[PDB]
């Protein structure tokens, strides 16, 4: 009588992943708390105001997808895993792209265009552009769920004394469908922030976004050979880990270094240092 | 069983051939433009002998595609595995060592006169560019002795009816040693150039070094990852494509921007202009 096999919540790898979830989500909550602390401060305003808080919120809902992967599989869980991860991720990353856009409009685009376009990006239009990016993601997610859903596989002989249960993705294309929107946002952000350079005595915005994009790319690239090498039963663990580390890469390069100034060097929270 | 290799009947193969033709003709335009501007300030900053040779090596390299396509023979395995990699490494080392030369130059004279007083005269960074080159030879030529020369064959499991013919035994392991130094040089140049992206030196060439090195790094990482995930028939075409694109990145991304100043800013062509970029 073969035993069914899937990740148990108590396994040390799942314990480690839910431990790392504590650091990721707690730091996200702490950064949101600090933003709430200095909400009206020009720093948060220069960082896009409330779009900043919303972004942090979205990031938490991204980490919230980590819970879907381990445990007894079901078809609903397999369907939900990818979209409910990447849709919040899009809701976050669109704002990073927007700030990257702001740095490009400021410091390469001629003034005659920039004076108008900077005011045109901000306001209701920033919120509606975030909504439009989420709409794209949702369309791609609908196409994925209908035409290319994953299948629950119970395999009876792939192991000596066990039957292996897990979600299996139809084609790498079906996953690529879900990774395109976020990948696109990252490409645009990097190209927008990479080559620009600031004057002295003003906040250095492009550097953090550049490091965030590089961390994102490196994480999701290293995630490939490991997912190819890892045992079939343990594929979820490297998925979860990516979602965690990817989120960490965004946190430690863009948000946390701003909270660092907010708490430990408040003299910089002055109007013309940002404006 | 059925042999498989690149042929002109394939749209992407002829597409790569056309892209390589575009690259070669554009690089020929670059060279013939430089050919009547030997001693202009921008060409003079280019590096003199270094720029002519680099351009020449690249003009040869574009011929790989016609020699890479078609039923393999050892005659093609010789070049596609050793010679063209040598042509490419000569250029990458040139770019990276120039990036080091530009940045941190200020510290060379004041803090390390014991070195700079001799390193300035008659060769300087050339020496390092030479040594890296032979170091790559130690990886390449002897490595080819280890694998031996053969247009080997392998099987693709989606249906073992068909077999790949390729000049690359143990492709992943073969490429790992080759790409270790490529990644080292690419990241070093990327770091030096990005830290120096503000400098105006040599008509602000650090920015263009940054662009080309970033493209090379991203493409190399992408191909190594993809090969670590995939082993099917397409590997050879993509590998060729990534090569040609990289060549473009070196040609259009570094010399292209300088040529974009040569003919279009005769003001900046002025010899007296150069002192303003010190």
């Amino acid at each position: 009588p073969r035993r069914p096999k899937f990740l148990a919540w108590g396994e040390p790898v799942v314990l480690s992943l839910l431990l790392l979830l504590c650091l990721v989500l707690g730091l996200a909550l702490a950064a949101l708390g600090l933003s709430v602390h200095h909400w009206d401060s020009p720093l948060v305003q220069a960082s896009g105001g409330s779009q900043f808080c919303f972004g942090l919120i979205c990031l938490g809902l991204f980490c919230l997808s980590v819970l879907l992967f381990p445990g007894r599989p079901s078809s609903a869980s397999c369907l939900a895993q990818q979209p409910m991860a990447h849709l919040p991720l899009t809701g976050c990353l669109s704002t990073l792209f927007l700030q990257a856009a702001e740095t490009f409009v400021e410091s390469e685009l001629p003034l005659s265009w920039a004076n108008w376009l900077c005011s045109y990006l901000r306001g209701l239009w920033a919120w509606l552009v975030v909504l439009l990016a989420t709409f794209v993601e949702a369309a791609l997610c609908a196409w994925y769920l209908i035409a290319f859903p994953p299948e629950v596989v119970t395999d009876w002989s792939v192991l000596p004394t066990e039957v292996l249960e897990h979600c299996h993705v139809r084609s790498w294309v079906s996953l690529g469908l879900v990774h395109i929107t976020n990948a696109m946002l990252a490409f645009l952000c990097f190209l927008g922030t990479f080559l620009v350079q600031s004057q002295p005595g003003r906040y250095n915005r492009a550097r953090g976004l550049t490091f965030a994009m590089l961390a994102y790319f490196i994480t999701w690239v290293s995630f490939v050979p490991l997912l190819a090498n890892v045992q079939v039963a343990y594929q979820p663990a490297v998925q979860m880990g990516a979602i965690l580390v990817c989120a960490l890469g965004i946190l430690v390069t863009f948000h946390l270094p701003k909270c660092y100034v907010l708490l430990w060097l408040p003299k910089l929270n002055t109007q013309e240092f940002f404006l | 069983r059925q042999l498989v290799f690149l042929e002109w009947h394939e749209a992407p193969t002829i597409a790569v051939a056309l892209l390589a033709a575009l690259g070669f003709l554009s690089t020929l335009a670059i060279l013939v433009i430089f050919w009547r501007h030997f001693q202009t300030p921008i060409v003079r900053s280019a590096g003199g002998p270094m720029c002519f040779l680099m351009l020449t090596l690249l003009l040869v390299a574009y011929m790989v595609v016609p020699v890479y396509v078609g039923p393999p023979k050892v005659s093609t395995c010789l070049c596609r595995q050793a010679l063209f990699p040598l042509c490419f490494t000569i250029c990458i080392s040139c770019i990276a060592v120039r990036s080091f030369q530009i940045v941190c130059a200020f510290k060379m004279a004041s803090r390390f006169p014991r070195a700079y007083s001799y390193w300035v005269r008659y060769q300087g960074p050339y020496v390092s560019m030479a040594f890296i080159t032979v170091l790559k030879m130690v990886i390449v030529v002897i490595g080819m002795l280890a694998t031996g020369l053969s247009p080997t064959t392998r099987t693709d499991p989606d249906d073992p009816k068909i077999t790949i013919v390729s000049c690359n035994p143990n492709y992943r392991n073969s490429l790992l040693f080759n790409t270790s130094l490529d990644l080292l040089l690419s990241v070093v140049g990327f770091s030096f150039a990005y830290m120096g992206k503000e400098l105006p030196t040599n008509y602000n060439e650090a920015k263009f070094i940054t662009l080309s090195m970033t493209f090379y790094f991203t493409s190399s990482v992408s191909l190594c990852t993809f090969m670590s995930a995939y082993s099917g028939v397409l590997v050879t075409i993509v590998d060729l494509l990534v090569t040609v694109l990289n060549l473009l990145a070196i040609s259009l991304g570094y010399f292209g921007p300088k040529c974009y100043m040569i003919l279009f800013y005769p003001e900046r062509n002025t010899p007296a202009y150069f002192n303003s970029m010190i």
